[PDB]
């Protein structure tokens, strides 16, 4: 698909100064498509447009914390 | 007796004068805070070598000035001094409840001191803004100490509040409608309005701060999905009512100053007077953003707050030029406090041509948390209040005591405190365009010239506070008694002669209707 | 609906009896048919709950104001 | 406005008195506090 | 000797001793807090409760005993009271926009969503809605017994004014028990948060009301007020309405629409 | 309905009281009412009762003036309005 | 119960020249003076309270 | 960064900020008519002993004295709402870049492609290098590639900040929660400073930001060398 | 009743200007220098 990713396009979604939610839903979106994938047996590369989206946004310690939240069973987010 | 008088007072004349006593002790406390300020700042490096502490002294240099010094003497003294008298009232609506406003700004401020002196005092300002307020950051009692002084304050400003509102609606001659009422009296009531209407804001706003530190809520802890912006916004919702209730007082007297030393008998233009305090009343509940415009704000937010904001001078201009239409083919009067009256309406007009140049949210995201804003606000709240205040305490001290000032020693003060605030604060504006933070122990050394000048100009007024206090001595100590005062038909608070009897008003006067 | 002529002491003690009462009855009713205690939900020490940035200045620090062990989980679970 | 003569005249030099007295109040507790601030870092 | 009808009262202590009790509670307050300690807070409430007692007291004496209350100074007992009404309004105003700006955008650490993760709201349509019901029919009782007394009736009076005050009891002792039910607390982050404070000063709202009610029957018992004076009473009337309108909108906001 | 709960005829007192008694017999001697003005000429001047010797005038000397004109009137002759000459008589004690 | 209003007018109007806190008699004097003393005593301990936590320990 | 004895805005260093220099002057241009008129009719009406003290109808002027006004604003808030419209306008970023701010010094990841991050802390005094400027080097500066619009996010991990470079027009609070965006697009290569601009406690004034802005090519490799 | 007139609807004394000159120099003085002081206090905590 769509490679030659510099960073994050701008979303209609999300047009304001406050980005915090942009960095949540793609962090969303790319562990619910990781599940998606990762169970039906498929390739979690489908996922990968997500994965940059988020790490491009995402504050490291944010995206930290809610890996070790999802590990411990406390992300309170649904995927 | 003593006792009975001057600690169970229900009279608006003892309690006005309490607040003056109360409010004149409190500027002291506040200047002194404002000197070690600028003696921090008056040469590069640390003076005090210790950052918290400067940042204390900050914070309390704005609530002694705000809380201690302008609200009582504006509200407390000269409006419980003077309302009464210009309604022809025989006291406040309730008299006994007013000995309690008073009484609770002593506990007030004694708890604000033990904010500083436990711990490491509160170091955060004085919009006290999550999480630097918060029991993480500033754990330990200080600013829980802080939070009660407001709100100690906040219940007897509420409290007068309604009793002024009540007193002003209820009290008058019964022919006396309210656009027969002299405009100080006006702006006390809108003023009171605002109090009633912003403080209970406040106070949930600092509840919630009190319980995030205390009871393991999570307003403004995103932790807890709370967010430290909604303490911003309820307490600018208050704050931003806040400066106006500071300095509307202060319009009421310059217009009384400014009417009485013209030779005329009535401002210019009494109906536009009227209904440029009640629009500044109204358009003060909408534009409270304004503080906040680095926030992360929306676009749309940020043009609506520019422009409402903007509407504000428009009622403003009314006043300055109704003022001057005031002086217009005035028999002058160069008495000193003519002279306030006339600093009054040159600083507050340099103050808020500033404020409109940071109602451009654009500029202000260049503006905003630099000595530019400090300037704005020194101008046209901090020196207008303190201009309006001299000039109503000159003005009104025969009234008060039944002694006369020396006009010379009086005129030598204000042209020494007017050399000193300039010096002190129209550098700042340089300093703020060219980058300089509030809230700073120390600047990088291109600011060194106009810090350096800024601090000078601070000690200027120090010599200017010492001279009104040896002013005020010397006019007890020789005892020029008051005989006549001029333009008594349209200053009624002057009828009953100075001092006025303990009662006045026990025979109402009489106003028919024709 | 209906009277709209004079409300006085008579139509408002009406009203008491006759309306407001009556329906405190019948959501007293609704309310004490479905009380009864409901299952309590497995346990997760998600992080937004059991806030503790200070000890509580009463009990150990650690037990909310109106405490009850058998809905109200401490950060550490369900008390035994 | 006009007063009576004063009932207690303060004289050129009590006045240089209460000035003085008033100044000294002011500088002399601030002064040995910031003539000492060494002493306290 | 006076020539005008407005009051002038007789030098009194209770705004010092009403002061004093301010600072022992916030003192209080903050040795509690920070000092494991309850001692000035005790003093402090104790002050406070006499202070009140004494003030109201010797406003009972100045009005039916010496007569002091001309319909000039009740006019402005009733500006003073709502006016009083509305700086309260305005408290609990901060407490809503506190309840919508966290639930209108529920942030990540909650879900994302609101109600957050792991909180269970209670039913609005269990006590909550008995809640409702009890407050709503205390104002038509209350009304039933302002109308008894300007009838001249002491007898339903007092009837209807012991029934508004047992239905106040009624919805505190049906919200003491909700508190103790509730599997969610005030440390439940925003959500415990906003409902506990505001539910919690709605509930102090509803003893202070049942309070003066119950002041205002005793009163009425001793044959204080007459069938076109009774300026304690009316405040008292409006001051319930008040906190039944403040349980409306909480029922609404925190309870309906935020479940 | 029943009884039992007092009136003001039966039950109020001190100056409550003595303002309703005074209203009764369309008296005002604690001036709650606006005293209508009279033509206001030196032979029909405006009567100001006083239980003393000088009592406060307020003149809003046209309708609807937002200044009012404020001087004692004192026993004896009539005195004028310095503003607009309308003449008022003190009627003392 | 019965109507004693009138009786309490009385004393409430007696020309004493008492203050209406004290009007009613001793008892006022003495809830007063309790009151009173709560104020100050507490005030002062609270000034104690300060002074001990404005130190570290 | 300031220069001695500045009175003035610093030189803008990017678009937007000459955009708010020049709309600066306009509203200065206005604030010193009003200003002087102000001070030019106070002074004639203080200084004639000719009076005129019966009463003056007020109703004709006023209008003067609201419409009057009223243009004056509507001629600053022109140019002021399109300034604001002009600097939310979409511009494509070719690169983000997030700052966390920390009790006392910010923190730098530049996570588009590499996991790159790094703290950056105000060089003291004692250590600075000969003609370095007191309270405003970093020991790691926030190296950029000049002429290219940049997304900063900005928030922060403890109490709030806020992220400002004065040359370049931005100021942005950092806020615990909250990812705040800006953009930022600089005509030059150079060094361009700023300071904490939110009360942050006893080292806010000792917490500055320094961008190094640069060709792309070696923005590239910097990066590279910093991971 | 109470004391009217110049000098007596005030809660401290202006018979003698010496002593007033005393009163005046410690009330005024005492709010000045408390914060100089409470500035000493914490830096003497360190
Ligand atoms: C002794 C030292 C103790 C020191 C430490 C103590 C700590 C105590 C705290 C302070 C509490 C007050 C203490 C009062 C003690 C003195 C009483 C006494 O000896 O004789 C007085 C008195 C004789 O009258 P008087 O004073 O000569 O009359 C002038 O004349 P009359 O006979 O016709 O009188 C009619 C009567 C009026 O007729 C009455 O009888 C009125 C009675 C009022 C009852 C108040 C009940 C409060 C009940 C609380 C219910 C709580 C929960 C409700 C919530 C459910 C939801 O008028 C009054 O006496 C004034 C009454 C006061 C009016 C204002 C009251 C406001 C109260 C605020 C208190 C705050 C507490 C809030 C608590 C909230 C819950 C936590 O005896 C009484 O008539 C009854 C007094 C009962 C007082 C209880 C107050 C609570
Ligand atoms: C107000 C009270 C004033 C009290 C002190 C008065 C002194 C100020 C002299 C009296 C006021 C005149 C202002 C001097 C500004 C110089 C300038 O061109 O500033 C330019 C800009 C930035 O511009 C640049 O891009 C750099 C400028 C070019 C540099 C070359 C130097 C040429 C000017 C030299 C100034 C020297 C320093 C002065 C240092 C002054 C230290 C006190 O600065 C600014 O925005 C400053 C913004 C302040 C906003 C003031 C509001 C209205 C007040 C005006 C007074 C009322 C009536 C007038 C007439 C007023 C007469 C009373
Ligand atoms: C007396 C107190 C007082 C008053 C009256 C004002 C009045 C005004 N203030 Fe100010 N302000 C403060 C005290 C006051 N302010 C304080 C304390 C702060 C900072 C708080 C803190 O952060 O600690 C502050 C901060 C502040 C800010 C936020 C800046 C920032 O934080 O970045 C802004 C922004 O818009 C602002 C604008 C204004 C405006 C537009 C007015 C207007 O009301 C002014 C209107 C007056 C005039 C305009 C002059 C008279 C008019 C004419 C001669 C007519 C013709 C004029 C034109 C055509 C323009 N003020
Ligand atoms: C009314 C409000 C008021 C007043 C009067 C003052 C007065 C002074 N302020 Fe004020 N100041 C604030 C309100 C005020 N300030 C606020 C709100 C802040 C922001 C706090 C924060 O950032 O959180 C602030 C911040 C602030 C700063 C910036 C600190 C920082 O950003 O780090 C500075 C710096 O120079 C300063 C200096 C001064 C000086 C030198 C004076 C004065 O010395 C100037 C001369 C004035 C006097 C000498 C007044 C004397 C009056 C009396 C003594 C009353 C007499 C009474 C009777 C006669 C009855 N102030
Ligand atoms: C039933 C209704 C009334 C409840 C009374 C209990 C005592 C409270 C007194 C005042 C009430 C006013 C609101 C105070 C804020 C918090 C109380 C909120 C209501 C309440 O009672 O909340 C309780 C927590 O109380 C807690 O923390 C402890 C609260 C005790 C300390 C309160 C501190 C005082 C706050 C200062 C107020 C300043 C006001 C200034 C106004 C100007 C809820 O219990 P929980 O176990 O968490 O959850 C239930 C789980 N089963
Ligand atoms: C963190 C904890 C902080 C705690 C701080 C606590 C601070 C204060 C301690 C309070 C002590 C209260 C003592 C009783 C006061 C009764 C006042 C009262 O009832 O005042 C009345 C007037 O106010 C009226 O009516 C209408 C007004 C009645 C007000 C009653 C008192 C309310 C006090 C708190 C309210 C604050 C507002 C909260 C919302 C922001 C009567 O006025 P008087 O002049 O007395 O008499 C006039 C005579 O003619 C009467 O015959
Ligand atoms: C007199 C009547 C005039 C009426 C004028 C309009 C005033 C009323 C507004 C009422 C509130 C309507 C809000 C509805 C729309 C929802 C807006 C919203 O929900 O905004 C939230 C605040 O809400 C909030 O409770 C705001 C809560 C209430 C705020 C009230 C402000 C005024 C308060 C008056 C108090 C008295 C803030 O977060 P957003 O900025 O969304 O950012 C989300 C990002 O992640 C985007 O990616
Ligand atoms: C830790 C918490 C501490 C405890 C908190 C408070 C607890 C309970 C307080 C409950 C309030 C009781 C009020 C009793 C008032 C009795 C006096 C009274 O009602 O006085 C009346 C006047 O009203 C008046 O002043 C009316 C004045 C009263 C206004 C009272 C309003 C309530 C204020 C309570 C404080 C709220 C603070 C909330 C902060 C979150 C007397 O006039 P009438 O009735 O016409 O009689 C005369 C006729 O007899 C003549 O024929
Ligand atoms: C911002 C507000 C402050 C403004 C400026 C204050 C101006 C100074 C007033 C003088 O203050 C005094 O200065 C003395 C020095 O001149 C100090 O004596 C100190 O120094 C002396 C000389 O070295 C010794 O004799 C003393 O014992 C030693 O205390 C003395 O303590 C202090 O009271
Ligand atoms: C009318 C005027 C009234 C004035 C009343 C003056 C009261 C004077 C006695 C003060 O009592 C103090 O209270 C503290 C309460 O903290 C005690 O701390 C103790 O008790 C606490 C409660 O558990 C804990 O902090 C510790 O056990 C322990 O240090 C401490 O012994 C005691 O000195
Ligand atoms: C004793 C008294 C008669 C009143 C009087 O005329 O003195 C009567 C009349 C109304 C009565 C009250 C009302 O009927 C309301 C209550 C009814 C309850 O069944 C008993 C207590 C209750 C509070 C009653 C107590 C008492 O019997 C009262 C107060
Ligand atoms: C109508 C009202 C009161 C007139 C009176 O009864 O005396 C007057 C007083 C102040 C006047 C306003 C002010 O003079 C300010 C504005 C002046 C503009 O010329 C008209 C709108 C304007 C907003 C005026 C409308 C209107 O004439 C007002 C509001
Ligand atoms: C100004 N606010
Ligand atoms: Cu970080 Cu200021
Ligand atoms: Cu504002
Ligand atoms: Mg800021
Ligand atoms: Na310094
Ligand atoms: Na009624
Ligand atoms: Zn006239």
């Amino acid at each position: 698909k769509i490679k030659n990713y510099q960073t994050a396009p701008f979303d209609s979604r999300f047009p304001n100064q406050n980005q915090t939610r942009n960095c949540w839903q793609n962090y969303l979106d790319f562990h619910r498509c990781e599940k998606a994938m990762t169970a039906k047996g498929g390739d979690v590369s489908v996922c990968e447009w997500y994965r940059r989206v988020y790490k491009s946004l995402c504050p490291i310690s944010w995206v930290s914390t809610w890996d070790d939240r999802r590990a411990e069973g406390t992300f309170p987010g649904k995927i | 007796m003593f006792i009975n008088r001057w600690l169970f007072s229900t009279n608006h004349k003892d309690i006005g004068t309490l607040y003056l006593l109360f409010g004149a002790w409190a500027g002291m406390v506040g200047t002194a805070l404002s000197l070690l300020i600028r003696a921090e700042l008056g040469q590069p490096g640390t003076l005090l070598g210790d950052d918290q502490i400067y940042n204390v002294v900050v914070t309390a240099h704005a609530f002694v000035m705000i809380f201690f010094m302008v609200m009582p003497i504006m509200i407390g003294g000269f409006g419980n001094w003077l309302v009464p008298l210009m309604i022809g009232a025989p006291d406040m609506a309730f008299p006994r409840m007013n000995n309690m406003s008073f009484w609770l700004l002593p506990p007030s401020f004694l708890l604000l001191l033990a904010s500083s002196m436990v711990e490491a005092g509160a170091g955060t300002g004085w919009t006290v803004y999550p999480p630097l307020a918060g029991n993480l950051a500033h754990a330990g009692a200080s600013v829980d100490l802080t939070i009660f002084s407001l709100h100690l304050a906040g219940v007897s400003s509420i409290l007068g509040a309604i009793n002024f509102i009540t007193t002003i609606i209820n009290m008058k001659p019964p022919a006396m409608s309210q656009y027969q009422t002299p405009l100080f009296v006006w702006s006390v009531m809108i003023t009171a309005v605002l109090l009633l209407l912003s403080l209970p804001v406040l106070a949930a706003g600092i509840t919630m701060l009190l319980t995030d530190r205390n009871l393991n809520t999570t307003f403004f802890d995103p932790a807890g999905g709370g967010d430290p912006i909604l303490y911003q916004h309820l307490f600018w919702f208050f704050g931003h009512p806040e400066v106006y209730i500071l300095i509307l007082p202060g319009f009421g007297m310059i217009s009384h100053i400014v009417t009485y030393y013209s030779g005329k008998k009535e401002p210019f233009g009494y109906m536009g007077m009227v209904w440029a305090m009640m629009s500044i009343g109204f358009l003060g509940f909408i534009v409270w953003a304004h503080h906040m415009f680095t926030v992360g704000m929306d676009v749309d937010t940020r043009a609506y707050f520019t422009s409402a904001t903007m509407i504000i001078a428009i009622p403003t201009g009314v006043k300055v030029f109704s003022w001057l239409a005031t002086l217009h083919g005035g028999n002058i009067k160069w008495s000193p406090a003519m002279m306030w009256a006339l600093g009054f309406i040159f600083l507050f007009t340099v103050g808020g041509l500033t404020g409109i140049v940071l109602a451009n949210s654009s500029l202000d995201i260049v503006l905003h948390d630099t000595y530019y804003v400090v300037a704005h606000f020194h101008y046209v709240l901090s020196m207008g209040a303190v201009f309006a205040i001299m000039g109503g305490f000159v003005h009104w001290f025969p009234l008060f005591s039944g002694y006369t000032l020396n006009d010379t020693w009086a005129k030598i003060h204000f042209a020494i405190m007017f050399v000193g605030v300039n010096m002190t604060f129209f550098p700042q504006h340089f300093l703020g365009l060219s980058g300089m933070p509030r809230r700073y122990s120390d600047y990088p050394d291109a600011y060194t010239m106009w810090n350096t000048i800024s601090s000078m100009g601070s000690f200027i007024s120090l010599t200017a506070v010492m001279l009104m206090v040896f002013i005020i001595w010397e006019a007890f100590a020789s005892k020029r008694e008051v005989l006549t005062v001029d333009l008594t038909t349209t200053n009624l608070e002057w009828l009953n002669g100075c001092p006025p009897p303990y009662h006045t008003f026990e025979e109402p006067t009489y106003v028919n209707l024709k | 609906k209906g009277d709209h002529g004079g409300t006085g002491a008579r139509t408002w003690r009406f009203l008491t009896f006759g309306l407001a009462l009556p329906s405190v009855a019948l959501c007293t009713l609704n309310s004490w048919l479905h009380s009864g205690h409901r299952e309590r939900p497995a346990f997760i020490p998600y992080h937004h709950l059991r806030i503790r940035t200070k000890p509580f200045s009463w009990g150990d620090g650690n037990h909310t104001f109106f405490h009850n062990p058998r809905v109200n989980p401490l950060p550490t679970g369900y008390e035994k | 406005i006009t007063a009576k003569p004063a009932k207690t005249p303060t004289s050129p030099k009590e006045q240089a008195i209460g000035l003085s007295v008033t100044f000294l109040s002011f500088l002399l507790p601030a002064g040995w506090v910031l003539y000492h601030l060494d002493n306290y870092k | 000797h006076q020539t005008h009808a407005y009051h002038m009262v007789n030098p009194s202590p209770w705004p010092l001793t009403g002061a004093l009790s301010a600072l022992l509670m916030t003192s209080g307050l903050t040795m509690w807090f920070h000092f494991n300690s309850m001692t000035l807070l005790m003093i402090g409430l104790t002050t406070n409760m006499l202070t009140m007692y004494q003030w109201w007291r010797d406003v009972i004496r100045e009005s039916t005993f010496q007569g002091h209350h001309t319909p000039a100074v009740q006019k402005g007992l009733r500006y003073g009271m709502i006016l009083f009404i509305i700086s309260e309004v305005l408290f609990f105003t901060g407490f809503f926009w506190a309840f919508y700006h966290s639930s209108l955008a529920p942030t990540p650490e909650l879900g994302g969503c609101w109600p957050p993760t792991g909180i269970h709201p209670l039913n609005p349509l269990e006590v909550p809605l008995l809640n409702t019901s009890v407050l709503l029919a205390s104002g038509v009782s209350i009304t039933w017994a302002h109308h008894s007394l300007m009838e001249g009736d002491r007898k339903h009076m007092l009837q209807a004014l012991f029934i508004t005050i047992t239905l106040g009891v009624y919805f505190t002792l049906l919200q003491a028990s909700e508190y103790y039910e509730a599997p969610f607390t005030i440390s439940d982050g925003v959500y415990g948060s906003t409902f506990f404070v505001a539910t919690g000063f709605h509930g102090l709202h509803v003893i202070i009301g049942s309070t003066f009610l119950i002041v205002c029957f005793f009163r009425q018992l001793k044959f204080h007020f007459t069938s076109n004076h009774h300026f304690g009473f009316e405040a008292a009337a409006w001051y319930w309405h008040f906190v039944d309108v403040v349980w409306l909108f909480l029922y609404v906001s925190i309870y309906w629409w935020g479940s | 309905s029943g009884g039992g709960v007092p009136t003001d005829e039966e039950q109020a007192t001190g100056l409550e009281r003595e303002v309703m008694l005074a209203a009764r017999k369309g008296q005002d001697p604690y001036n709650i009412l606006a005293p209508k003005a009279t033509s206001g000429t030196k032979e029909d001047p405006n009567l100001v009762p006083s239980i003393t010797n000088k009592r406060i005038v307020g003149c809003i000397c046209e309708e609807d003036n937002s200044t009012v004109i404020w001087f004692w009137l004192h026993k004896g002759e009539a005195q004028r309005c310095p503003s607009c000459g309308t003449h008022y008589k003190l009627v003392p004690h | 119960f019965e109507n004693r209003v009138a009786e309490k007018q009385k004393l409430f109007q007696e020309d004493n020249g008492l203050p209406v806190h004290l009007k009613g008699g001793a008892t006022d004097n003495i809830l007063y003076r309790v009151t009173m003393t709560l104020c100050l005593g507490g005030t002062l301990y609270s000034l104690y309270c300060l002074g001990w936590a404005s130190f570290p320990h | 960064m300031a220069y001695p004895m500045q009175l003035g805005f610093q030189d803008a260093t990017s678009p937007i900020m000459e955009e708010l220099l020049h709309f600066h002057d306009h509203t200065l241009m206005i604030v010193f008519l009003i200003s002087s008129l102000v001070l030019y009719i106070i002074s004639l009406m203080l200084t004639t002993k000719l009076t005129h003290t019966s009463t003056m109808d007020a109703q004709e002027v006023e209008t003067i004295w609201t419409i009057l006004p009223a243009i004056i604003l509507i001629l600053i808030a022109l140019p002021s709402l399109r300034i604001l419209y002009m600097m939310d306008e979409i511009n494509n970023p070719s690169l983000t870049v997030k700052t966390m701010g920390h009790q006392w010094y910010w923190s730098y990841e530049y996570t588009d492609y590499e996991d790159l991050s790094f703290d950056s802390y105000m060089i003291p005094t004692s250590e600075l290098k000969p003609g370095e400027l007191r309270l405003l080097e970093v020991d790691n500066r926030v190296v950029l590639p000049m002429e290219m619009t940049i997304r900063m996010l900005v928030s922060s991990e403890d109490v709030l900040h806020s992220w400002a470079v004065p040359s370049l027009g931005l100021k942005t609070d950092a806020i615990p929660g909250r990812l705040n965006q800006t953009t930022l697009m600089s005509s030059r290569p150079g060094l361009y400073y700023g300071q904490c601009s939110e009360i942050c406690g006893s080292n806010h004034s000792f917490m500055p930001i320094v961008l190094e802005l640069v060709p792309l090519k070696y923005f590239e490799k910097w990066s590279a060398s910093m991971l | 009743h109470y004391e009217e007139g110049p000098g007596k609807n005030i809660p401290f004394s202006v018979e003698n200007k010496w002593r007033l000159l005393a009163m005046m120099t410690l009330f005024f003085g005492s709010g000045f220098a408390a914060p100089f002081f409470i500035v000493r206090h914490q830096l003497l905590k360190k």
